[PDB]
């Protein structure tokens, strides 16, 4: 006892849903990747800087306490 | 001789040492403001 | 329609239900890390304009 | 007694050139990571 056919169509819409459920995480998954991305791309540069600040006062140690 | 040797002193002993003392400051203050957007670029890594 | 295998269903529509729950709840997590992503961006493009306004002073006062 | 201080301006002028030196580095340094930061908004 359960209505076969109301069972049916509750089992069409959770395949329904579950599918644009996971599409909608599938395009917020996307979005995050791409910031993640350029995020990891400034953090790169921001390394680059570092090292070339650190580089320079190393250099003016280097120059001045030797 | 005394011009020209009391006209070395007027410089190189006094404005020579005004602009490289001048020039340390300018240096100390750009130096600590390395160290401190160093540091804040370190702080964005972390 | 045609018949079914109504246990068969009925086990299919809970399973149906628990990967829902779980895929909207992943889609949550990522929509959340998203907004925590986009505030921290923010939030880091202004320091890096307190920065800019700092260095900015040092370089153009000196 | 004309090169005991024909010697101090070469000596406080090397301090003050090596100075202006690093002065430069330093001014360069701050002049490309203030433009790198600058990137970051555009
Ligand atoms: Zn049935």
């Amino acid at each position: 006892s359960h209505d076969c056919a109301k069972v049916d169509l509750e089992n069409a819409e959770l395949r329904r849903k579950l599918i644009r459920t996971k599409r909608a995480f599938e395009d917020t998954y996307e979005k995050l990747r791409m910031a993640n991305k350029a995020k990891a791309q400034v953090e790169k540069d921001i390394k680059n800087q570092i090292l070339k600040t650190h580089n320079v006062l190393r250099n003016v140690r280097s120059n001045m306490e030797n | 001789q005394l011009r020209l040797e009391l006209q070395q002193a007027r410089t190189e002993v006094e404005t020579a040492d005004k602009w490289r003392l001048e020039c340390i400051d300018v240096c100390s203050v750009l130096t600590n403001r390395l160290e401190e957007e160093a540091g804040f670029l370190n702080s964005l890594l972390k």
